[PDB]
């Protein structure tokens, strides 16, 4: 049910923290 | 200019830098290159006038 339309997503958050990432989780 | 606030500079199609934050004030700088152009020498004949 995603609404359409258009929007620009800014850069807030920047981490050098080198993680493998192969997989990721949501937290509800 | 509307700066972002994630934006460090902004730059012409050129990328010649247009614009720059500063590092040590929260302020946004517009830069214009330095007044320049041919220097055209308009004479008569050596023959007739220096
Ligand atoms: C990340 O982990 C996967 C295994 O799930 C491995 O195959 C991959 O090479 C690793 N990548 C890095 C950059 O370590
Ligand atoms: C530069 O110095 C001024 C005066 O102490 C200070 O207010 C400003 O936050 C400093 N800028 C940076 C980027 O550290
Ligand atoms: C310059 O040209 C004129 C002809 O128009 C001539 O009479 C004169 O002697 C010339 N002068 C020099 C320095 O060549």
């Amino acid at each position: 049910d995603l609404p359409q339309g258009f929007s620009a997503l800014e850069p807030l958050v920047d981490l050098p923290i080198g993680i493998n990432i192969t997989r990721f989780q949501t937290l509800l | 200019k509307k700066f972002l606030p994630f934006q460090q500079f902004g730059r012409d199609i050129a990328d010649t830098t247009d614009a720059v934050r500063d590092p040590q004030t929260l302020e946004i700088l517009d830069i214009t290159p330095c007044s320049f152009g041919g220097v055209s020498v308009i004479t008569p004949g050596t023959n007739t006038s220096n």
